[PDB]
Order: C-alpha cells, then structure tokens, then sequence
C-alpha cells in the first residue's frame, strides 16, 4: 500500500508530531473552515466563535482521540480496514455521517501539519499523507450499509 | 457566500503575498500534480519534472488570475468570464481537479505563512478558492 | 444553458410521464438507497425498508418538486429557492449524493420508457437533472 | 468482493445481454450525453449529430471491444486489478483519460441495461452491478502514476 520510502518519510515526521496540540488543531479548524459540521458536536459547549472554539477544552480533548486514531492507523497501513472497522460502524450506525465528510477532516489536517513544518512540509512528503489520509477515510466507509 | 468580513480576510492576506504570488502559484502546481497524479492527464505535452521551467511560468499565470479575481470578490462571473470558457468548453477540466489545487493551494499558503494563516483565514480563503473554482466550471 | 431543445425534450418526456411521476420518485429513492447505501445517513429517521409508505410518501413529494422545475425551467434559481434552502443550508447534502439520485432517476425512467429513453433526451434529461442540482446546492 | 447472490444476479443477466448490440450503444450514448469526450476519438471520424454517432461503424466496433473487457473482468471478479492494469497503463501513459471519466461510461453502461432489460432490471440487479461498474473504474485508474 506505501513504499519503503514513503512509510520513511511519514513515520519520520509523525515521530515529530506534538499529538496533544495537532488533534485539537486539526478539530479546531474542522469546526472553523466548514462550520455544517458543528452539528455533530452541539454536546461541547460554547462552539459561537472561532476564539471559543479554538479554546473549548471538549475539543481539544475529543482532538486527541481523533488523532491516537490516526496514530494506530500508521501502527497498521497493510490492513486499514482491519484497523477503523469498529470505527466504520460507529460513524454510519451511531452517528449517521455521510463519509464524505471524512476528506474534510482528512485535509484540515494536512493544513494543520503543513501550518508546522513549514519548509519540512514539501511536494514529495505531502504526496505521503494524502496517500494515508485517503485510506482512512476509505477504511472508515467500508462498513457502511 | 463570501461576507464583507470574508473579502477584508483574503485582501490582508493577499496583500502579505505580494511578490510571492507567482512563485507560491508554482509551488501549489508541483504539490497538485505530486498528491494528485491523475491532475498530470491534463498537462501530457508539459515538463512537468520537478522545477520545470515550463510550470513556473504557468504558476504565473495562475496567480495573476488569482490575484484578478480578488479584485473582483463582487464580480467573478463577469471578470473571469474568458477563463471559465477556457476550462469548460475546451479543455474541460473535472470538477474534482479544482478541489485538488485549491487544497494545494492552500497547503501552499500555510507553508510559508503560518502567521497569518489563522483558522479565520484558513476559513476565508478556502470560500474564496472555492468560489472561484465554481466560476470556473460553471 | 439548457437549449431549446433540451427544454422540449423535456416537457414532452415529463408530459409522458402523466401520473406515474410519484410511483417513479419512489423507485428512483429506492433505488439509491440500496444502490448508494451512504445516502441513507441523511434519513436515519425513515422506514427504509422495501415498500416502506414513507418513501412512497417522499417519492411523491420529490416528483412534485422536478414537476414544478419542467414548468419553471427558465428561473429555476427562482422556482427552487425554498428547496436550495432546505437542502444547502439546513441539511448540508454533500453535492456527491445528487449524483447519486438523478443517475437513478435516469435508470427508472430508463426502465418504464424506452421508447422516449432515445440517446438526445437521456442527453437532455442528464443536463436537466444537473441544472436542478446546481441549484439545490449552490448555497 | 462479491457475494454468491450478487454474483447470481451479475452473471444471470450478462448472460442474457448481446455483447454486439450493447457496446455500441453503450459508447454511442457517452458521446452523445457527455460529447466533451469526443476530443479522445476524433479519428473515428462523423461524431457530428446524435444520428451520426449511433450508426458509426467504428464506434459500435470499439463499443464490442470495450464490453468484452467488461466480460473479462465479470469473469475475474475478485482480483480486477490483475484484469486491467494494462488497459491502465494505456488510458493513462497513451490516452491521458482523467479517469473520473471512468464512472461515466459505467453509469451509461448501467442506463443502456436499464433500456434493455426493463422491468427485469431490479433495484437488487442494479445493486450489483454498481459494484461491478465502480470496480472496473477502480482498477483501470490503479497504475495512474
Ligand atoms: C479522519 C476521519 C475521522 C476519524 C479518524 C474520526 C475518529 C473518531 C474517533 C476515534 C472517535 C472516538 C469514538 C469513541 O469515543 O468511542 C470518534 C467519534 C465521533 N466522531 Fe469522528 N472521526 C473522523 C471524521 C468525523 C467527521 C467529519 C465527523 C463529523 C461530521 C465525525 C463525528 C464524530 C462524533 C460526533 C463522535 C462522538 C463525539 C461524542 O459525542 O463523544 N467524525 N471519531
Ligand atoms: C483557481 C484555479 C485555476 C485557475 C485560476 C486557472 C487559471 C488558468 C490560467 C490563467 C491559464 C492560462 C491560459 C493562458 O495562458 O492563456 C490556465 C490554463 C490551463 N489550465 Fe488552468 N486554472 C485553474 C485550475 C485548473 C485545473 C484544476 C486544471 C486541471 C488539472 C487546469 C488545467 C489547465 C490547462 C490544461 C490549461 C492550458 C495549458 C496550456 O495548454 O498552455 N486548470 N488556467
Ligand atoms: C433532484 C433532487 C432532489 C429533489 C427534487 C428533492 C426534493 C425534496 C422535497 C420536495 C422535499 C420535501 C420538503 C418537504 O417535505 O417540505 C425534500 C426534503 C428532503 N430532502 Fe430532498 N430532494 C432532492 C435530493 C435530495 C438528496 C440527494 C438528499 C440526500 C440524499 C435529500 C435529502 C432530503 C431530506 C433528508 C429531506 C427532508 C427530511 C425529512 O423528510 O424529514 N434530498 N427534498
Ligand atoms: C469504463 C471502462 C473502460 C474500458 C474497460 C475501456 C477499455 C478500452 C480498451 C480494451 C481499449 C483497447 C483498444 C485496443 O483494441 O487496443 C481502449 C481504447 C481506448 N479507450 Fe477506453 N475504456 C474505458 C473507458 C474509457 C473512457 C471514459 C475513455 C475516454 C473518454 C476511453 C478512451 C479510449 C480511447 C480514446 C481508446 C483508443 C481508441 C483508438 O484511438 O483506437 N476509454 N479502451
């Protein structure tokens, strides 16, 4: 699924990855840049203005999740299916979330990463995620029915 | 779609680009046609090799464009109109492409300008990237 | 941009139509149900089950809402607002799923008549189907 | 990839198609419905009206040729990637075909068993064959470099 090379230059910036801060950013914005998707959330809070969003410490916490999530993943890229499949079940039967929604977070979070490594964000590395963020959102789609 | 709140948003910004537009709008081709491969079918009689000389120089044009449609938020239908003939009736280029760029686009902005692109921001020049995308192939 | 041609092609097919149009939005749900499962998520309400009355009941309030764009086809933007309301605003459909529905409404209609399913209207129709869907969205 | 009942369904009614009749219509239809396509057979010569397009011999050949691919890979199912990767490599390095125009033709090749098969032509039928339509257009997009 992901060359030798490519594993290098994704686990070689993750290892870098500051998980506390990079969840409740990419979530962050999630909520600012497409605002639809507060609906999903209306149990966190004040959620009115991107100062209180940024700052709501139910986002931040839900952030983390959200990226461990993604952190397992890299621990499992050969079977990705097999790593979201109990997550697959619970955003479609639980949640109701149309999976479309999940290239959204997906690019938030390249944004996100790209915000903090600026230069080390380049061409070739980008081209790494992308690779990884379209497989966990087709492994997080599978398991709708 | 797009406030006035918006509009002040993307002309700050762009005011902080400056001189960089062209070179960024070089940079967001390389990464679109490097994560999107599928975006290279358009350009099959390009070099399109890392640094291409040939892709700096449409990076230019891409820029001007941009920076034309930010001097006209209020119009880009009618400022635009040359382009979206373009895009539409004779390359005809795929929605899903523009998506792809504008992300890229993006990514470009946040590389080299972390400062000043704040989830507000962020915000605004993705409505801002996206309604010119809509333009575009309409 | 829907021509001349487009627009006639389209009234004459719709007039064949007559009052089978709910009988085929409830098909045309159906079938993008079980063909593109992902849209159910938006009614995680409904009995979506085979037959189920409130699909047919849906179905009819569909037909009724593409009826009135074949009557209003040179302001749509004007005829549809109400419902490019609902659908861009209030509910947030992804325009992924209009894809979806206006594929099927091609397949039912498809389906029941063939002999007006002639290579010119199925281009007509498709591009009528988008202008309806650009509309729905475009908020 | 497919389960036992589907692949009932699939193989039931491809039995029944004629694979002459079909491939043209199929590939006449594209280029009436979507004409921008028309760009990538300009050598096939009058592609001018609808009435020109339905009637080219060429065309309604090429049309038989694409469907058997379609044959081929109903009969490989489960591995489909193996069945097109040459028919990949050529869309992509000789043809430069953005392969979102793949999902195209497959809901086109869908319509024309619609016209078809009519009322024999299930919501369960066209269930299936979605999957297939969708996998094929996977596969030939996979060794898009
Ligand atoms: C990159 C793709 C995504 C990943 C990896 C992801 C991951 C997760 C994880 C790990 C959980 C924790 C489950 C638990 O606490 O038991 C969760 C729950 C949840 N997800 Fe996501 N998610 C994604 C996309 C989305 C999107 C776009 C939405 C909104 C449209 C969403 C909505 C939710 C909600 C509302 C919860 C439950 C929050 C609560 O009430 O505790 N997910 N997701
Ligand atoms: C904001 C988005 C975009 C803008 C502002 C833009 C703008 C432009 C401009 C200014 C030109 C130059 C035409 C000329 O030099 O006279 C152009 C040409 C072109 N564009 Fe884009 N474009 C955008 C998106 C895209 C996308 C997504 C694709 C597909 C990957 C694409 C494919 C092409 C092609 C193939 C040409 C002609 C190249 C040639 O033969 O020289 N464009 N566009
Ligand atoms: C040509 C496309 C469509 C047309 C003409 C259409 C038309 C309508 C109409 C007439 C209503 C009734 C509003 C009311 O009952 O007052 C409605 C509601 C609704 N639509 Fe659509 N619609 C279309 C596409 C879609 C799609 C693709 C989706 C998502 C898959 C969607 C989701 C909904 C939902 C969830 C409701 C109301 C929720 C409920 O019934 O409780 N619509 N639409
Ligand atoms: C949906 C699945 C498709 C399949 C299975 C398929 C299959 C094939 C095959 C087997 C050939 C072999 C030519 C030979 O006999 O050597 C071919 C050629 C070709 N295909 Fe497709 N194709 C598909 C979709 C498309 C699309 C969407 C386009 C562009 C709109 C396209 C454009 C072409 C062109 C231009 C040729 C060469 C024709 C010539 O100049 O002789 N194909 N295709």
């Amino acid at each position: 699924f992901l060359t030798a090379e490519e594993k290098g230059l994704v686990n070689g910036l993750w290892g870098k990855v500051n998980v506390d801060e990079v969840g409740g950013e990419a979530l962050g914005r999630l909520l600012v840049v497409y605002p639809w998707t507060q609906r999903f959330f209306e149990s966190f809070g004040d959620l009115s203005s991107a100062d209180a969003i940024m700052s709501n410490a139910k986002v931040k916490a839900h952030g983390k999740k959200v990226l461990n999530s993604f952190s397992d993943g890299l621990k499992n890229i050969d079977d990705l299916k097999g790593a979201f499949a109990k997550l697959s079940e619970l955003h479609c039967d639980k949640l109701h979330v149309d999976p479309e929604n999940f290239r959204l977070l997906g690019n938030v979070l390249v944004c996100v990463l790209a915000h903090h490594f600026g230069h080390d964000f380049n061409p070739q590395v980008q081209a790494a995620f992308q690779k990884v963020v379209a497989g966990v959102a087709n492994a997080l789609a599978h398991k709708y029915h | 779609v797009l406030s006035a709140a918006d509009k002040s948003n993307v002309k700050a910004c762009w005011g902080k680009i400056g001189s960089h537009a062209g070179e960024y709008g070089a940079e967001a081709l390389e990464r679109t046609f490097c994560s999107f491969p599928t975006t290279k079918t358009y350009f099959p009689h390009f070099d399109l090799s890392h640094g291409s000389a040939q892709v700096k120089a449409h990076g230019q044009k891409v820029a001007d464009a941009l920076t034309q449609a930010v001097a006209h938020m209020d119009d880009l239908p009618t400022a635009m109109s040359a382009l979206s003939d373009l895009h539409a009736y004779k390359l005809r280029v795929d929605p899903v492409n523009f998506k792809f760029l504008s992300h890229c686009l993006l990514v470009t902005l946040a590389c080299h300008h972390p400062a000043e692109f704040t989830p507000a921001v962020h915000a605004s020049l993705d409505k801002f990237f996206s309604a010119v995308s809509t333009v575009l192939t309409s």
